[PDB]
């Protein structure tokens, strides 16, 4: 569905179909970003629909060839970032710099690895600042903590709110065994995303392409080491 | 090991239920 | 005599010579209850944790995942699902179905059909045996209670996550949150429900003790008194007049049932009517018609509020309200 | 009466109940195989096949 | 149907009980040390 | 080699697994196994002794 | 998207028929059961010992 | 999952059809009285 | 202050702090007492005792 | 300072006594208790069932 | 635990000997 096709559908014709979780496709247009007049455009309707989630696993077979294993999606169609806005600057020499500002720019996603391990992560392009040429322009983005500072764990312990100890254990609480779990932090991390432009419609001011993003997983408020998640998919935007 | 005990206890109770229904003393009139 | 396949099948289905009566309600009861039984046992032993609140915080309810018999439960469907139908075929993978609390809906939906068909199957056997058809009516009281906590309360609240978890500790969480949000103890229908079960327990003990106290001597002291009764006896095994005489003197003559038929109707009506109202109580509280709210009802001459026992209950209700679903509320009012 | 070591000799000349008795051992052996596998799957660690 | 004609009744006299109880306890005494190991 | 001994622990986990994510629960009394076994068999045997005695007469 | 699903949830389809094959599943099964029932009505009524005339059926 | 859905639709329709035509088979006449 | 006297002033020696199925000795619950850590007096920044 | 060395400073032994004057708490599989228990009760019950049935004639 | 289980097994075996001697089935002529 192109952007015009989607706007020709009622909400009741979309509710439940699943096409609400799809970025618009840019048909026709062109394959040369040169058709875009050089300048600073206003990024609008920027949306990134993933097409795959893979999580890096340490190889027990030695060799240290940690590879991204395939996963199974666990949280259904809630994983596309849309309504993301910002500025898009096009250079005559083909240089591209994209900067996200607002919009969804984040979505909690959980996937399950072989063996039944659920790995949650916060798929986000927050504060995405990508620079490069049309064929590939990448940059780093902020991955905030999966759980906020006021998230209470099943024992009532949190970062900005809750107990700072194991109240269930009046004596053995605050021991060295539970020091790591009692103290919780909501610090953020960073990820690397590489975008690529595949279709550009100068007349309508619409661009599209593919992306690849690598970001850490949920650290359980600092209780577990984050895994590496590689997100590949499509993206779409409207320059104006 | 507790999971073994719990499962054995539960399926053991259902085993008694099965036998009480089908392997019961039939009620015979006088 | 019957030669047609359907004529022979219908005779077998309605046959009263089967060890367990099947009947036409049984062709609905048996497949639904076996389906719910199979998934319940499998899920109670080996189901993965379920994200009940829709906040991506799974709750373990299986024996193989660290629970015992008391704390094990089938977790209700995810709050993200809501009241939406979630069969296994609407999930991309069976792992996703398990994660979102799929097994709960499968059990509850097939179980509701099972108890409704079990109720009809009770009528059907009575008709086939030529007895009066109201044991099924007495069974409608527990059916209503089961329907209220598994269907109607989730319906009014807007999510299957608000149904009663299929577990022991899960049941207690259901009751405590229910008190905090609806003040069920102050509702006149749980009051009638309590009188139904306290009274029913009282009447069961009194009727059982009065009949046992009046057993006609037919055995020796080295044998069980039960041996004095032979299955199929045409005569009475206890003296009703003697039991009425005892209970007549116990309170006063006209406080006792001289009629066994009236007595047994009373033994059936009192608990059934009581459970009907407490089942209605949960159903009414499903649409947020809470129990009596007497908070700050007593104020002095100058306006100062004098606390009562109702206000102390509110203090306990306040504590449960601010702790249930700790991470699920972003806004001050618990409208959901 | 029968010595304890000759109890299962009652189905010596009962073909119907001999089949039932051999169906019971088969049920137990099959039940053990399923139970044994489930127990092993609850303990087996497939993470490190080499070492 | 008609009752099964192969019915028998198992017997265990007291001296067999003492032998059986002795074997179980003696064998347990023997193997307990190894089972604990 | 103690560096490599702790290298594997922080890396890919050790063997023998556990039911689900974690089911060791070493705090479990374990004596409850004997308590549960003795509470089952001893009364069960008492009931079976009386029934077999009764069923044979 | 990453996975495939029927995506028929909450779409208000008649009898939940997302694909026409479900229609054949229900129709064929109902017709079969109706078929065996239809050719047995006379035999079932014959057991009543009355003819299914305008005065047939349990009536108080 | 459609295969599973069609199988369940076949099964559910089968037992419901038996229930419907079962009670249409002179059910009221199946009583021990006269 | 005798260490025996101080040990009585510990809520872990209170017989109304246990559980029906918290089986065993009081040593199995909170450990074996090793020594008194001394009286802890809490002071405000201004010096007032809390 | 930190009481982490306080429990270490308890060189004088402070623990419930072992069954031996030279201390007897060795690594034996607790499954031995259950195995011994089952091997005793299960065959004992079997013999008592048969004897009480026989003794009652 | 082992020391307790060894003692019960030993005294249990001794207890059987006592009953086998005094509470024995008496040998009766014909
Ligand atoms: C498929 C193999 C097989 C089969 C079908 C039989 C069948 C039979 N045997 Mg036999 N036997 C076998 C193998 C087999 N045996 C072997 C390998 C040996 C050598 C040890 C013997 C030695 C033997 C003797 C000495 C006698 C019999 C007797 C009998 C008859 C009565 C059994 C009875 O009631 O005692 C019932 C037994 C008990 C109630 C308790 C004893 C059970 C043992 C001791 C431990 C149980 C092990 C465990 C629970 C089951 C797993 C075993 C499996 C791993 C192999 C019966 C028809 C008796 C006979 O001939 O009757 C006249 C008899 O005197 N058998
Ligand atoms: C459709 C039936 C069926 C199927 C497909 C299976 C399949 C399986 N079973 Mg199972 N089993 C079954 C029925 C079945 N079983 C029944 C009915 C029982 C109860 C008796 C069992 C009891 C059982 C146990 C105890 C075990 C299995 C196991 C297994 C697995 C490995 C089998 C194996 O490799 O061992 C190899 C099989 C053999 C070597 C059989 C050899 C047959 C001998 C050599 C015959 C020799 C004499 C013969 C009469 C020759 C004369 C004729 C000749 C001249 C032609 C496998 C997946 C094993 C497992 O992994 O656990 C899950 C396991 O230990 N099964
Ligand atoms: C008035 C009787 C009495 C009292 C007050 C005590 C008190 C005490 N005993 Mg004790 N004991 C008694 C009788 C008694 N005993 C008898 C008759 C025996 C012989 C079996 C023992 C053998 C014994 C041993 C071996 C030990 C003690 C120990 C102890 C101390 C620990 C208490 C404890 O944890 O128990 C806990 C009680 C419970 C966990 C549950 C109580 C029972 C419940 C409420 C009844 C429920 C019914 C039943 C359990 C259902 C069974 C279900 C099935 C699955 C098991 C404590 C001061 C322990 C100790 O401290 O060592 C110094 C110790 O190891 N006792
Ligand atoms: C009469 C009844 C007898 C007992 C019937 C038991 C039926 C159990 C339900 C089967 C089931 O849930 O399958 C559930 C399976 C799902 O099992 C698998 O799940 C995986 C993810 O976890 C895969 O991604 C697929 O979804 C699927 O292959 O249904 C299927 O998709 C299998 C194909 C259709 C099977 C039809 C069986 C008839
Ligand atoms: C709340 C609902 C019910 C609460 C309990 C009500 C019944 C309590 C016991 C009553 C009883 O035992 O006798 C039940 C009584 C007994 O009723 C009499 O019984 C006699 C034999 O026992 C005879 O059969 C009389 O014909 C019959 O009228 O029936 C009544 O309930 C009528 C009471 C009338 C009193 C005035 C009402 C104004
Ligand atoms: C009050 C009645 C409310 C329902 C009225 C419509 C009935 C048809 C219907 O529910 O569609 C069927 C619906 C729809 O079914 C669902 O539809 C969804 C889209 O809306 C999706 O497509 C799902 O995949 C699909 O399963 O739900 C059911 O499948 C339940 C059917 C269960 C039948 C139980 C019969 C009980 C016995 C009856 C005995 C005879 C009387
Ligand atoms: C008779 C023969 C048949 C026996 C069958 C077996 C029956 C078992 C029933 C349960 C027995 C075990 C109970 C729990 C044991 C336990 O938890 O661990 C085992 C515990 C000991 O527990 C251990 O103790 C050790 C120190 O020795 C350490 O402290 C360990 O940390 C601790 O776990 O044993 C007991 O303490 C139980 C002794 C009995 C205490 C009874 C107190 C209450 C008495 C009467 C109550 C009366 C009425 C109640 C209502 C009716
Ligand atoms: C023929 C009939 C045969 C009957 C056999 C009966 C046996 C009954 C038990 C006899 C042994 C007593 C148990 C001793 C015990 O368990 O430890 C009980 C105590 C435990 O005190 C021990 O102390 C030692 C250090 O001083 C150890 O290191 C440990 O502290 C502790 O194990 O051990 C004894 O000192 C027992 C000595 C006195 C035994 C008198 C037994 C009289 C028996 C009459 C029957
Ligand atoms: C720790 C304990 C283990 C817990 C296990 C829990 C599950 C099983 C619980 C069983 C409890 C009931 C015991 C009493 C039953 C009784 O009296 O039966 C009544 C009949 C009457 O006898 C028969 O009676 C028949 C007719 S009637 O019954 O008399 O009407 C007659 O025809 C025939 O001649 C006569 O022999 O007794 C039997 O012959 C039944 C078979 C013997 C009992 C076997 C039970 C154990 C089965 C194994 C279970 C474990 C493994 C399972 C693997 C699939
Ligand atoms: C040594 C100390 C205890 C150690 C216990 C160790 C456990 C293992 C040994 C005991 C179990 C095996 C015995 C089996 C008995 C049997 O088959 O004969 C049955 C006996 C024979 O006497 C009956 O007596 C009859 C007379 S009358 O009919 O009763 O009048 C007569 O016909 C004939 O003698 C007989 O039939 O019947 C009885 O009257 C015996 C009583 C029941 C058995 C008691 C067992 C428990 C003993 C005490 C346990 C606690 C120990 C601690 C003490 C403080
Ligand atoms: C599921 C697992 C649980 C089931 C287990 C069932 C247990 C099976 C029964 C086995 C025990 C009963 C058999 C013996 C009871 C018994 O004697 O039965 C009596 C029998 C012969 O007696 P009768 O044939 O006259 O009577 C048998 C009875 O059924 C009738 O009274 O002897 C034997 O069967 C062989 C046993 C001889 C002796 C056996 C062991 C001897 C070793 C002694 C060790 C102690 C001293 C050691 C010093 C070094
Ligand atoms: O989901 Mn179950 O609990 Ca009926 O309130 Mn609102 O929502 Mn939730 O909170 Mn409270
Ligand atoms: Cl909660």
């Amino acid at each position: 569905l192109t952007f015009d096709q989607l706007q020709g559908l009622t909400y009741l014709q979309v509710k439940g179909t699943g096409i609400a979780n799809t970025c618009p496709t840019l048909d026709s247009g062109s394959s040369n970003v040169k058709d875009l007049k050089p300048g600073t455009y206003k990024l609008g309707k920027f949306c990134m629909e993933p097409t795959s989630f893979t999580v890096k696993e340490e190889s027990q077979f030695k060799g240290g060839d940690a590879e991204f294993v395939p996963t199974k999606l666990m949280t259904r169609l809630t994983y596309t970032l849309d309504e993301m806005s910002g500025q898009f600057k096009v250079d005559g020499s083909g240089n591209v710099e994209l900067k996200e500002t607002d919009g969804i720019d984040y979505a909690p996603v959980t996937v399950q690895l072989p063996g039944g391990e659920r790995v949650p992560f916060l798929f986000s392009v927050k504060e995405l600042d990508a620079k490069g040429n049309a064929d590939g322009f990448g940059g780093e983005f902020v991955v905030p903590s999966y759980r906020g500072a006021t998230f209470l764990d099943p024992k009532g312990r949190g970062a900005a709110t809750g107990y700072d100890t194991a109240v269930a254990l009046p004596a053995a609480g605050d021991d060295e065994e539970y020091l790591k779990e009692n103290i919780k932090s909501a610090g953020a991390m960073k990820g690397q995303a590489v975008f690529s432009i595949a279709k550009v419609d100068a007349a309508t001011g619409e661009i599209a392409g593919v992306f690849e993003s690598v970001q850490p997983s949920d650290t359980d408020l600092g209780a577990k080491a984050p895994k590496d998640v590689k997100i590949t998919g499509l993206w779409y935007a409207q320059l104006s | 090991m507790e999971a073994l005990v719990y499962t054995f206890l539960l399926v053991g109770t259902l085993g008694i239920i099965f036998f009480a229904i089908f392997f019961r003393e039939p009620p015979r009139i006088v | 005599e019957s030669t047609s396949l359907w004529a022979r099948f219908c005779e077998w289905v309605t046959s009263t010579e089967n060890r367990l009566y099947i009947g036409w309600f049984g062709v609905l009861m048996i497949p639904t209850l076996l389906t719910a039984t199979s998934v319940f046992i499998i899920a109670f032993i080996a189901a993965p944790p379920v994200d009940i609140d829709g906040i991506r915080e799974p709750v373990s309810g299986s024996l193989l995942y660290g629970n015992n018999i008391i704390t094990g439960a089938i977790i209700p469907t995810s709050n993200a699902i809501g009241l939406h139908f979630y069969p296994i075929w609407e999930a991309a993978s069976l792992d996703e179905w398990l994660y979102n609390g799929g097994p709960y809906q499968l059990i509850v939906c097939h179980f509701f059909l099972g108890v409704c068909s079990y109720m009809g199957r009770e009528w059907e056997l009575s008709f086939r045996l030529g007895m009066r058809p109201w044991i099924a009516v007495a069974y409608s009281a527990p059916v209503a209670a089961a329907t209220a906590v598994f269907i109607i309360y989730p319906l009014g609240q807007g999510s299957f996550s608000d149904g009663m978890p299929l577990g022991i500790s899960g049941t207690f969480n259901f009751m405590i949150v229910f008190q905090a949000e609806h003040n069920i103890l102050m509702h006149p229908f749980h009051m009638l429900g309590v009188a139904g079960v306290f009274g029913g327990s009282l009447f069961s003990a009194m009727h059982g003790s009065l009949v046992t106290s009046s057993l006609i001597r037919e055995t020796t002291e080295n044998e069980s008194a039960n041996e004095g009764y032979k299955f199929g006896q045409e005569e009475e095994t206890y003296n009703i007049v003697a039991a009425h005489g005892y209970f007549g003197r116990l309170i006063f003559q006209y406080a006792s049932f001289n009629n066994s038929r009236s007595l047994h109707f009373f033994l059936a009506a009192w608990p059934v009517v009581g459970i009907w109202f407490t089942a209605l109580g949960i159903s009414t509280m499903a649409f947020n018609l809470n129990g009596f709210n007497f908070n700050q009802s007593v104020v002095d001459s100058q306006g100062r509020v004098i606390n009562t026992w109702a206000d102390i209950i509110n203090r306990a209700n306040l504590g449960m309200e601010v702790m249930h679903e700790r991470n699920a509320h972003n806004f001050p009012l618990d409208l959901a | 009466g029968l010595p304890w070591y000759r109890v299962h000799t009652v189905v010596l000349n009962d073909p119907g109940r001999l089949i039932a008795v051999h169906l019971m051992h088969t049920s137990l052996v099959s039940g053990w195989a399923g139970s044994m596998a489930f127990y092993e799957l609850a303990v087996f660690d497939p993470s490190d096949p080499v070492l | 149907a008609k009752p099964n004609p192969n019915k028998q009744s198992v017997e265990l006299n007291r001296t067999s009980l003492y032998w059986g109880l002795l074997l179980i306890f003696v064998l347990a005494v023997l193997f307990s040390s190894y089972i604990f190991n | 080699x103690x560096x490599x001994x702790x290298x594997x622990x922080x890396x890919x986990x050790x063997x023998x697994x556990x039911x689900x994510x974690x089911x060791x629960x070493m705090e479990v009394n374990i004596l409850g196994v004997i308590a549960t076994a003795l509470f089952i068999i001893i009364p069960t045997s008492f009931l079976l002794i009386l029934y077999v005695k009764t069923a044979s007469q | 998207l990453v996975d495939d699903r029927l995506a028929g949830e909450g779409t208000g389809k008649i009898l939940g028929i997302n694909d026409p094959s479900l229609f054949w599943a229900i129709t064929i099964v109902f017709t079969i059961v109706w078929g065996v029932f239809y050719v047995s009505t006379r035999e079932i009524d014959a057991a009543s010992d009355r003819e299914n005339d305008d005065d047939f059926g349990l009536t108080l | 999952m459609l295969t599973l859905k069609i199988f369940v639709y076949t099964v559910v329709t089968f037992f419901v059809s038996l229930f419907i035509f079962g009670f249409l088979s002179n059910d009221p006449g199946r009583n021990p009285g006269q | 202050i005798p260490e025996k006297l101080a040990f009585y002033d510990y809520i872990g020696n209170n017989p109304a702090k246990g559980g029906l199925f918290r089986a065993g000795a009081m040593n199995s619950g909170d450990g074996i007492a090793v020594g008194w850590l001394g009286h802890a007096v809490f002071k405000d920044k201004q010096g007032n005792e809390l």
